């Protein structure tokens, strides 16, 4: 509609310990549904959405063992990269891996992702063809060369084209009521003096799902302002999201400005402006 | 690593009304590395039981996390989120403003 | 469900 299943994996080395901290979170669209944290109480794959609690112990046992296996491999990978970069074992380093599938309205794979970063920088990524890799420096070239030798691409491609899509379909069925919905935003404009003769107008969108949204401001008769303060879309904590966008305008000219709110749940945008009480 | 400095937002789940129970969120984004200390305070004092969730990373590899706690806005009580991260020498306290 | 294996870097 479209939809996606994505996993986000993070391994952090700890100079002065054995095991790195290893975390996995899984998402369908904008909803986190599973988490594994090696340092947790306890270190198993566990639910983060009510609807996944529908899976039997077999599911939970198998994902926990896969998480544990991946953690061991990420431990190895961190040590391997220390070597590639000639780095010492007295500092912390990070490996991140994001992967998953986007599927279209007909339930078919639109694109697959499989990419890693070392210390927050692009390391290696599976190309859109799902057949070849992009490296970013000498170390990642070695990794790329190794993955070509063992045909890793075909293993990841098989997953992304098959099980990833199929599991996404299962999850969409399990969590249909919350995943397959649009809650449109409710919006209002607030007014806050900024100086003697300037006012901050803030256009709020609240209670919306999914997270994608766009707010625009403009002076009536002109193109959209670029001079706009925004915040990153943020979780309300109840499965919906919030966002706001602000402009500073002259006192007494508040109503010459208009905010529009666009969202998948709105056939037409909401149109708002400051209304004195 | 290339350190990235956290962006912090402190806000309520529902539009605040004095004496009406609510949820206070501290949402921290765009930081690297992922290790971070987040405390939520009431009148300068550490709030005991704070939940953490929604922790992952963005397309630019930077991390985000949500802390939250139950709270009832009053005319007098002050709330803030104090964040310590390797990218900053000193912790950073962001006070809750009903208008943000 | 998660991928069966990760890359060996
Ligand atoms: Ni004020
Ligand atoms: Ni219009
Ligand atoms: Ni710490
Ligand atoms: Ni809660």
């Amino acid at each position: 509609s479209p939809h996606s299943l994505r996993y986000f994996t993070t391994a952090v080395s700890r100079p002065g310990l054995g095991e790195p901290r290893f975390i996995i979170v899984g998402y369908v669209d904008d909803t986190q549904f599973v988490r594994f944290d090696s340092d947790a109480e306890n270190p198993r794959m566990e639910p983060r959405a009510r609807w996944i609690e529908q899976e039997g112990p077999e599911y939970w046992e198998r994902e926990t063992w896969k998480a544990r296996d991946m953690g061991r491999n990420f431990r190895v990978n961190l040590r391997t990269l220390l070597g590639y970069y000639n780095q010492s074992n007295d500092e912390s380093h990070t490996l991140q891996w994001m992967y998953g599938c986007d599927v279209g309205p007909d339930g078919r794979l639109l694109r697959g992702y499989c990419q890693e970063a070392y210390d927050g920088q692009d390391y290696i990524s599976l190309n859109e063809d799902l057949r070849s890799w992009t490296a970013n420096d000498i170390a990642s070239q070695i990794s790329k060369h190794k993955s070509e030798a063992v045909d890793e691409a075909h293993q990841q491609r098989a997953y992304l084209q098959g099980p990833c899509v199929e599991w996404l379909h299962r999850y969409l069925r399990l969590g249909n009521e919350t995943l397959q919905r649009s809650d449109p935003p409710k919006a209002h404009v607030t007014h806050h003096p900024r100086s003697e003769d300037e006012v901050t107008l803030r256009c709020w969108a609240l209670g919306f799902y999914p997270a994608d949204i766009t707010l625009t401001w403009q002076l009536n008769g002109e193109e959209l302002t670029q001079d706009m303060e925004l915040v990153e879309t943020r979780p309300a904590g109840d499965g919906t999201f919030q966002k706001w966008a602000a402009v500073v305008v002259p006192l007494g000219k508040e109503q010459y400005y208009t905010c529009h709110v666009y969202h998948e749940g709105l056939p037409e945008p909401l149109t708002l402006r400051w209304e004195p009480p | 690593m290339i350190q990235k400095t956290p962006q912090i937002q402190v806000y309520s789940r529902h539009p605040p009304e004095n004496g009406k129970p609510n949820i206070l969120n501290c949402y921290v984004t765009q930081f690297h590395p992922p290790h971070i200390e987040i405390q939520m305070l009431k009148n300068g004092k550490k709030i005991p039981k704070v939940e953490m969730s929604d922790m992952s990373f963005s397309k630019d590899w930077s991390f985000y996390i949500l802390a939250h706690t139950e709270f009832t806005p009053t005319e007098t009580d002050t709330y803030a989120c104090r964040v310590k991260h390797d990218s900053m020498a000193e912790p950073k306290t962001v006070y809750w403003d009903r208008d943000m | 469900a998660m991928a069966p294996r990760t890359l060996l870097l």
